[PDB]
């Protein structure tokens, strides 16, 4: 059935967010030594280690994954059919979903780039 | 709303506060 | 000039000529880019791993011949030894003593376990395509084969420079898919041999197959309860099961194993139930629904449970290495880019026109997710998943919108996808060249702007071993430099990476141990003749056998005194590590605080050791059962004159 | 406060259905529904980091603690934060008041000058689901609230004793006269708040009557300005009743402790209840 | 003997004109019928 499909996509972002740091678990932000004057901000995701995360990293990035991929499921499901309201709710349907899918990579690109240090 | 700058106004005032929140937190840390 | 181009018999014949047009140039592709890490730097090997596998390797084209010659070793693990015993498959070392039995017949031992990798990554290029032609279309497989190309982490776990013991198992897996699933969905049962035949090639290589019938049974299994069998299913899968079981059976590495470990024996308890379940559907379909196919239901359903009692009562540092410990998106998304986004979405496909061959694909998908969280090594086996549910994915959404318009949403919905996809191929085309191009044995230093500082103290050692000292000989450091010690050395040794006797490793501890008098003994146990270890010191990134140090400090094993009691000395004694003047007396007179350290007070000052940034200051010049065999070029390796 | 003003009067003449008003009174109880449904933290206790009535927290719960008794007595006896036997009483408070908001009175009316069409004009019991008075038992014991700050100068000590509910759980808690006066008070206060209310929003016997005048709408029984006195004898039964009978509703919202947020969230998802009908209205 | 960069770029444009290539290949593909 198609429970299975959501069983599985629910899956997914908890098996690429923190299965892998549960063990492993390293609490959520705050790494700032004053930095000149204030004590404890909390700053980011990591960055300076690649393979590290925290709580906080992880679940966006599994949210980040999902949004877009059930994103172009909606595009298969009602923007390729015809058969509703064919000017106004079609319309924003594939507006919201392209407002998903290119702010979603345009993020998701700025947080490899912020954490990465990678050439752009 | 005739017109959408009402909405647009809350928006505004909530960059004022959005804005206004972090600005004087500039000089502090 | 020859304007007749786009009014070629397209379709029929100038699809071909774009076909193989693009199966030309996508396979150059993987091929071209492991290159730029050996092209950047190395000739031969990068990793420490294929010294191991390229010394039996060019043994098994020089004197070895495996069908009338297996072999045996003394040069190895002194006193016990190894031998192919162990090292599961020679599915690598016959496969490049086979290329230079022909290319070399047509005449280049440096060219073979170099270039391979490429050649494998050009090839798996191809056998993507014919089996991403098998599923939706060959107009899947044609954006499919370019993901395998240049997805990065599969190229980079095997560079132009690997020769890893996976380093074409993951051909062979890919392949044994093309030789299952057109099996599945046409029982051609020659064709089905060639599938067993064709699985013979993995189950030699790489250890997967363990997981592959952890895989291939229990898909059927998914088969029951969707209730999708046919004889087509069942006529391909008890050839490949029962006579690869039999194929394995040649092999050692698994020998009678395929009738002893918990899971190929669940795996061949569900062959069975498939069977019964088959032969079960066959009859009382001639027979009506009685009530007395109800009765010898039920005295069949008690001798199956029987045989379920009577077979349920007869049962018969490497976490440390930083690759095997568990992986964030990182190794994700870093990884794997565009193409994480694209993974669902032919998977909702795969779920959409829910086919018979399809739904093994969805078991492969479930199956290496769950399993590439626990292990960023494993990724690899998530390696073409992705890449073939998204090469569906792209491959729905481009052909139901290029579909639309030319027989305003489409003139979007084509147009992101190029620079959505291909920057993508900006990505594969350079991260490769960032984490990946770099090679075990030869260290990129810093420290100028121009012509700086990146130098070759391990081949200068290495090559001192193969210069100036005995023809027999001890090799004894630490086990993850085993390998390589053989490389160019040719000199016994007494550890090795594998750990198939985890007691003889156990004892390095206590030789390198807090004690030099029992340490010592214990060396003087085992004919000594030479020690290495490795710093890390001065330039810090390296490694070596001091932040593996907690390893051996826990290490316990055979012991009773000192590496029973995992403290031993070397915390603050309220328990936190330090290792200077503020540190603890006993690592102070331990080995490696001394067995590294040997006047180097003497020479840098400023008060460094950027691994611990420590300092000068220890007196620390006792050699009390040894002498220095090599005064370092750069600090690398004291080579210890082991003495009397 | 400017803000909230322009939200409000561009939700009655703009859009308006609910309110401005009730929907968000509305939605912030669904949110405080919420975050006792899903609660990511706890500040640490004498044990058990991080799981504060979630049911998230009671299934992590089980993931952490061996001795699954006492990680069942921990899930449904838990007091200081939220409690799953307080989500069970607030479901059941949910199932209940809709069970009442079904209570209608049904009055079939032959139209004027149309051969018997018969749109049977109701008279649900909740009667405007009493946003009014819900929020009149609400606001007077607001604004003293507000105005105890002015009691500092010139209390929640001996004020308090008529003033509030006695938020335990043990029902012979130590004192019976802020019971007693407090419950008085609840179903005497939305009575008495029906009673005067339904002069003023409509629906009382001259603003239904004229409004069925004005639309035309006749009962058969007798006369058209004998409906008045057809209906009069159920409107301020239907208001008091219709007031009483939620106050002592919202004692079982409080006697009972299987409300996220009480009164107020039992009463803001019967302004949702009524919104649904207001909404299907033009279908 | 070819340098890393320029090995990069080519890397980059072959690439380039793959993925475009495929998209070329997928419009011939979906228009021209059976
Ligand atoms: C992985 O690597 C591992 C490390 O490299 C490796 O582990 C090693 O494996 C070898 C092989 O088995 C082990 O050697 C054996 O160890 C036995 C342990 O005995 C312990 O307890 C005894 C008391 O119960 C102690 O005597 C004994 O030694 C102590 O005393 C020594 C002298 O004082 C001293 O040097 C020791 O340090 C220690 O203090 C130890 O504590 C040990 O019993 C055994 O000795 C027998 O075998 C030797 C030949 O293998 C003979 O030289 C020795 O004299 C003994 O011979 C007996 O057995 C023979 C057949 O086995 C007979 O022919 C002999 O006649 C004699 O038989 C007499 O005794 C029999 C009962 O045992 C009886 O049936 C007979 O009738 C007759 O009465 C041997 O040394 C080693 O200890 C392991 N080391 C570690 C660290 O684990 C492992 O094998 C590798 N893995 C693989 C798969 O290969
Ligand atoms: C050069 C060298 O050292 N070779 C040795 C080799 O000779 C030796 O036999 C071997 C063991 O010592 O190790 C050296 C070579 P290797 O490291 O590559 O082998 P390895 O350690 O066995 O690697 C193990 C990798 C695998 C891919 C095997 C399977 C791993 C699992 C965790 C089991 C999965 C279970 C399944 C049902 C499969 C499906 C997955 C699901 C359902 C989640």
């Amino acid at each position: 059935a198609m429970t299975v499909y959501a069983l599985v996509v629910v899956s997914y972002f908890l098996i690429t967010g923190g299965i892998i740091y549960d063990v492993i678990v390293e609490p959520p932000s705050v790494g700032s030594m004053t930095d000149e004057h204030g004590h404890q901000r909390p700053v980011a995701f990591l960055a300076y280690r690649v393979n590290g995360q925290y709580i906080m990293e992880g679940l966006a990035s599994s949210f980040l994954f999902t949004m877009g991929g059930l994103g172009f499921i909606i595009l298969d499901r009602s923007n390729a059919p015809n058969i509703p309201k064919l000017n106004r709710f079609l319309l924003l349907f594939i507006g919201f979903v392209c407002v998903l899918l290119s702010f979603f990579m345009a993020r998701v690109f700025m947080r490899m780039k912020l954490p990465g240090y990678l050439m752009g | 709303v005739g017109p959408v700058p009402v909405l647009v106004m809350s928006l505004l005032f909530i960059a004022s506060v959005f804005m206004l929140h972090i600005w004087g937190k500039y000089t502090r840390s | 000039m020859t304007k007749l181009g786009f009014l070629r018999l397209s379709y029929e014949k100038q699809d071909t000529l774009l076909k193989l047009l693009i199966l030309s140039m996508a396979a150059v592709l993987s091929f071209s880019t492991r290159l730029f890490a050996v092209l950047r730097f190395e000739s031969v090997i990068h990793e420490f791993d294929p010294y191991f596998n390229y010394r039996t390797t060019r043994f098994l084209a020089e004197e070895g011949f495996y069908k009338f010659h297996n072999w045996f070793d003394d040069r190895a693990w002194y006193p016990l030894g190894r031998i192919i015993g162990g090292t599961l498959y020679p599915g690598l070392m016959i496969t490049s003593a086979a290329i230079y039995h022909v290319l070399h017949f047509f005449h280049d031992i440096r060219n073979v376990c170099v270039f391979l990798a490429p050649l494998f990554s050009s090839f798996t290029t191809i056998v993507t395509y014919h089996l991403t032609k098998e599923l939706k279309d060959a107009g899947a497989g044609l954006l499919a084969a370019a993901m395998i190309a240049v997805v990065p982490g599969y190229i980079s776990r095997s560079v132009a420079g690997s020769y890893d013991n996976e380093g074409i198992a993951i051909f062979c897996m890919l392949l044994t898919y093309y030789m299952w699933i057109k099996a599945v969905k046409t029982g051609s049962i020659y064709w089905a041999a060639k599938c067993a035949l064709a699985y013979f090639y993995m189950v030699s290589s790489w250890g997967g197959y363990v997981f592959l019938i952890n895989l291939i049974p229990l898909h059927v299994l998914v088969l029951m309860l969707t209730g999708r069998f046919s004889h087509r299913i069942y006529v391909a899968y008890c050839t490949v099961y029962c006579l690869g079981t039999i194929l394995s059976m040649q092999i050692s590495f698994v020998g009678f194993q395929p009738v002893l470990s918990s899971e190929h024996m669940a795996a061949f308890g569900v062959f069975g139930l498939c069977q019964i379940h088959a032969f079960v559907d066959y009859l009382r379909s001639k027979l009506n629904p009685q009530q007395f196919e109800v009765l010898f239901r039920s005295v069949i359903s008690l001798v199956g449970f029987v045989l379920l009692t009577v077979g349920a009562l007869l049962m018969l540092i490497i976490a440390s290495v930083s690759e095997h410990q568990p992986t964030t998106w990182s190794s994700y998304y870093f990884d794997l880019q565009l193409l994480v986004f694209m993974f669902p979405v032919g998977l909702y496909y795969c779920f959409s026109n829910l086919s018979d061959a399809r739904i093994f694909i969805i078991m492969y998908g479930v199956t290496s997710m769950y399993f590439s969280a626990v292990m960023v090594r494993l990724m690899l086996v998530l390696a073409p998943v992705m890449c073939i549910l998204s090469g569906i994915g792209v491959s729905q959404v481009l052909s139901t919108y290029m579909k639309n318009l030319d027989i305003e949403v489409a003139s979007g919905m084509i147009l992101v996808m190029a620079f959505f996809l291909i920057t993508y191929t900006f990505h594969s085309t350079w991260v490769t060249s960032e984490a990946y191009s770099s090679p075990s044995i030869v260290l990129s230093a810093r420290g100028g702007d121009g012509s700086r500082i990146i130098f070759d103290d391990f081949r200068e050692a290495y090559y001192w071993l193969r210069h100036n000292t005995p023809e027999d000989a001890k090799v004894m450091s630490w086990w993850d430099y085993g390998y390589q010690i053989t490389a160019m050395a040719n000199r016994t040794i007494l550890v090795d990476n594998n750990t198939w006797n985890n007691t003889h490793i156990s004892r390095v501890g206590q030789a390198m141990a807090s004690t030099e008098e029992k340490a010592y003994e214990i060396m003087r146990e085992l004919d000594v003749s030479y020690v290495l270890v490795i710093f890390g010191g001065l330039t810090g990134y390296s490694s070596d056998d001091i932040n593996k140090f907690l390893w051996m400090v826990r290490i316990g094993g055979s012991t009773d005194t000192g590496k029973h009691i995992k403290e031993h000395d070397y915390y603050t004694p309220t328990g936190e590590f330090r290792v200077d003047r503020e540190g603890s007396p006993v690592l102070l007179n331990c080995l490696m605080y001394k067995m590294c350290y040997y006047r180097f007070g003497q020479v840098y000052t400023e008060a460094k050791d950027r691994v611990r940034n420590a300092e000068i200051g220890n007196k620390d010049f006792e050699l009390d059962v040894l002498e220095e065999a090599y005064t370092t070029e750069h600090w690398l390796v004291r080579i210890y004159k082991v003495k009397d | 406060g400017l803000i909230v003003l322009l939200l409000d009067e561009l939700l009655q003449k703009g859009y308006g259905l609910g309110s401005g008003i009730s929907l968000f009174i509305a939605t912030n109880i669904c949110e405080t529904i919420v975050w006792k449904a899903f609660s990511p933290t706890t500040v640490n206790t004498g044990r058990g980091m991080e799981f504060e009535g979630a049911i998230i927290a009671l299934f992590h719960l089980l993931a952490t603690r061996t001795d699954k008794v006492r990680a069942l007595r921990e899930a449904f006896y838990r007091q200081n934060l939220p409690n799953l036997m307080n989500l069970i009483a607030t479901i059941f408070v949910f199932a209940v008041v809709i069970y009442f908001q079904g209570f209608r009175v049904d009055l079939p009316i032959k139209s004027a000058r149309y051969r018997g069409q018969y749109n049977t004009y109701p008279i649900k019991l909740f009667y405007t689901s009493n946003i009014p008075i819900i929020l009149q038992s609400a606001l007077v014991s607001n604004l003293y609230v507000i105005s105890q700050m002015l009691s500092a100068r010139f209390p929640v000590g001996g004020l308090c004793h008529y003033l509030s509910p006695p938020e335990s759980f043990g029902s012979v808690l130590e004192d019976p006269v802020h019971a007693v006066v407090y419950i008085v008070f609840m179903l005497g206060s939305c009575a008495f708040f029906s009673k005067t209310w339904i002069e003023v929003s409509g629906s009382s016997a001259k603003d239904v009557a004229k409004q069925l005048k004005e639309q035309q709408m006749v009962m058969r029984g007798h006369r058209e300005t004998s409906m008045v006195h057809e209906l009069n004898r159920y409107i301020p039964t239907a208001a008091a009743f219709g007031g009483l009978c939620i106050g002592a509703l919202s004692v079982l919202a409080d006697f009972l402790g299987a409300i996220g947020s009480g009164t107020g969230i039992l009463l803001a998802v019967t302004i949702i209840y009524q919104y649904f009908e207001i909404f299907v209205k033009e279908q | 003997m070819i340098t890393d960069v320029q090995l990069a770029i080519f890397a980059n444009m072959l690439g380039v004109s793959l993925f475009l290539l495929v998209v070329l290949y997928h419009y011939v593909a979906v228009n021209n019928p059976k």
